[PDB]
């Protein structure tokens, strides 16, 4: 059970790292998109 | 087509500072993570720094090097202080154009690579 | 510009599908984690 | 052990219903997305339905099939209504154990596969 806990905690950390980068990638694209739609 | 062009390398003495520049000239790069890798003599390309939601640094350069970006100019920079002979390497600018997850410290997860600039730090 | 617009929107949609799944995966693991911590 | 055991297939008449059950007996399937693929005679494995943050359905089963889950029993269900002879196939339960992103309709992105259960729907015209 202790190893299950550890692996669960590692998976959760791995998901947090993915979410951090993807949310930054989305925010950067939303900003660029807003600029482009204003231009168009 | 799309490329990343590094400049600012050269020969330097131990203890000096140096600033590397990388101009991205393909398309917009403000939505892409950007970073630096290096290859020293007889070693594999190794992670130096990356910039996205935040700055990341390899342990070997933390507290001596700073990565920054000028989004308007489509450029990324590597500010280097307290240079040592083991920092001698070819320094490569990289970019990640993927909308999918990519690991900031894995060379194979960057799809755009510059040609590299040589930095040489001679011993005191 | 029109091509840039289309690709930005496709990328944002792909990022939103990733975020939806990754957040559900994280929430499910947090739930399991609390249960495991209660067992332990 | 780990198993995914499907049950509830069999022979039915066109227009009837069937409920497929997938009993996951490994461990911790509650954190995994789960779904169903089907392989018709001489055709490739086709996506049917998946469940994670929401339900996903292949266009050919929308409004007829409903996927649902019961975590307490570690099961996922595929309620199949208004069955057609074109639905005859082997139906496979799938699960995604990865903490990384996986595409809900790509067979190769699910790492656990059941053995499959046969669903046969006789046509309304009988000889």
């Amino acid at each position: 059970l202790e190893e299950e806990l550890k692996q669960l905690e590692e998976e959760l950390q791995a998901i947090e790292e993915q979410l951090a980068q993807l949310q930054w990638k989305a925010q950067a694209r939303k900003e660029k998109l807003a600029q482009l739609k204003e231009k168009l | 087509q799309v490329q990343l062009q590094e400049s600012g390398g050269g020969l330097v003495q131990a203890g000096d500072s140096l600033r590397l520049s990388c101009a991205a000239s393909g398309r917009t790069f403000s939505t892409y993570p950007m970073g630096w890798f290096r290859q020293a003599p007889g070693k594999e390309r190794e992670f130096v720094a990356a910039s996205s939601s935040r700055a990341y640094y390899a342990d070997s350069v933390k507290g001596r090097f700073t990565i920054s970006r000028n989004n308007a100019k489509n450029t990324v920079y590597l500010q280097m202080n307290s240079l040592k002979p083991e920092d001698t390497a070819v320094y490569y600018c990289v970019a990640d154009s993927s909308p999918y997850y990519r690991r900031y410290d894995a060379a194979q997860d960057y799809d755009y690579w510059g040609q590299g600039t040589q930095v040489t730090v001679s011993s005191g």
